[PDB]
């Protein structure tokens, strides 16, 4: 169904420790396909997925060229914001930039966005309409007035609705075997006595893709969202994902509690329960 | 100057099985600033060869990283993740509970 | 691929 391409830029000043570190990473939905590391030896946008490697030399010359320029801009930006906030050249600060486009089943532009942050906090974001900006504070306001006069939103827009989707469609096609598949979650359940009086039921879900998924526990057809442990969805590392949800129940009710798996990768929701 | 502690999760890629090669994982996320020391441990000691994923972040701006190294389980061996962050009074040690 | 017109702040 829906698809997206997102890029993430992180710059961290390092007073005394030399010039700032600039790291970049490209994601097509839940798959990273490229990266750039101002510290590495290559100094080239590098591939991080099989399907993207097939792009030719001029693609990589272009990405490295455009990424270098992007890091130079964030390097000056780093010293500029230090001033806007009257900080010393002693601490290390960070600038984060994330932007991308979303397309629906027919690969037609759906949503587009761009947001920048300073020291983990919002700085300036492009509005939903892709025509104006939203500044977080007075320092960000300086940048806003300028970007509005320099027509920055228009360049961002022409890209989000244009090349951004153009490349997402080409990526979704050149790497179908990875990007368009849907790996359903291989379920399973475990029980661990806590005591002769209580025990823990853990609902597993490994090797699934995309990451989107929902594990929920129920009391005879009643969901219990406040006595159940649930961890953050995590990367197995092979490209797939995993997750589990737990619950603590009396020594006699392990047939009153059902766990439901839901993932676009499986025709019908699962209703696991111990035995 | 926003400071956020990292959530740590220690687990294997594939279901644990003695003798059968696998990968040890340490998934740290939700922290800020970016700096972070992470080591994977084999019986209190530190596993030399450990690769990590490229620095990225979620929408709330917090960073997340994945560390991993090849390993083959054994009924006897104790594996764990050691994370250090400016947000920690000291190193946080999470031991790998396979079954779980 | 990536955007090539980011302006200084």
């Amino acid at each position: 169904g829906s698809h997206s391409m997102r890029y993430f830029y992180t710059s961290v000043s390092r007073p005394g420790r030399g010039e700032p570190r600039f790291i970049a990473v490209g994601y097509v939905d839940d798959t990273q396909f490229v990266r750039f590391d101002s510290d590495a030896a290559s100094q080239r946008m590098e591939p991080r997925a099989p399907w993207i490697e097939q792009e030719g030399p001029e693609y990589w010359d272009q990405e490295t060229r455009n990424v270098k320029a992007q890091s130079q801009t964030d390097r000056v930006d780093l010293g500029t914001l230090r001033g806007y906030y009257n900080q010393s050249e002693d601490g290390s600060h960070t600038i984060q930039i994330m932007y991308g486009c979303d397309v629906g089943p027919d690969g037609r532009f759906l949503r587009g966005y761009r947001q920048d942050a300073y020291d983990g906090k919002d700085y300036i974001a492009l509005n939903e309409d892709l025509r104006s900006w939203t500044a977080a504070d007075m320092a960000a306001q300086i940048t806003k007035r300028k970007w509005e006069a320099a027509h920055a939103a228009e360049q961002q827009r022409a890209y989000l609705e244009g090349r951004c989707v153009e490349w997402l469609r080409r990526y979704l096609e050149n790497g179908k075997e990875t990007l368009q598949r849907t790996d359903p979650p291989k379920t399973h359940m475990t029980h661990h006595p806590i005591s002769d009086h209580e025990a823990t039921l853990r609902c597993w879900a490994l090797g699934f893709y995309p990451a989107e998924i929902t594990l929920t526990w129920q009391r005879d057809g009643e969901d219990q969202t406040q006595d159940t442990e649930l961890v953050e969805t995590r990367p197995a590392g092979d490209g797939t994902f995993q997750k589990w949800a737990a619950v603590v129940v009396p020594s006699g009710e392990e047939q009153r509690y059902t766990c439901h798996v839901q993932h676009e990768g499986l025709p019908k929701p699962l209703t696991l329960r111990w035995e | 100057m926003i400071q956020r502690t990292p959530k740590i999760q220690v687990y294997s890629r594939h279901p644990a099985e003695n003798g059968k090669s696998n990968f040890l994982n340490c998934y740290v996320s939700g922290f800020h600033p970016s700096d972070i020391e992470v080591d994977l441990l084999k019986n209190g000691e530190r596993i030399e060869k450990v690769e990590h994923s490229d620095l990225s972040f979620s929408k709330d701006w917090s960073f997340y990283l994945l560390y991993y190294t090849e390993f083959t389980p054994t009924e006897k061996d104790e594996y764990a993740c050691r994370v250090n962050h400016v947000t920690l009074s000291q190193p946080k040690i999470v031991k790998w509970d396979r079954d779980m | 691929a990536i955007f090539q017109s980011s302006m200084t702040k």
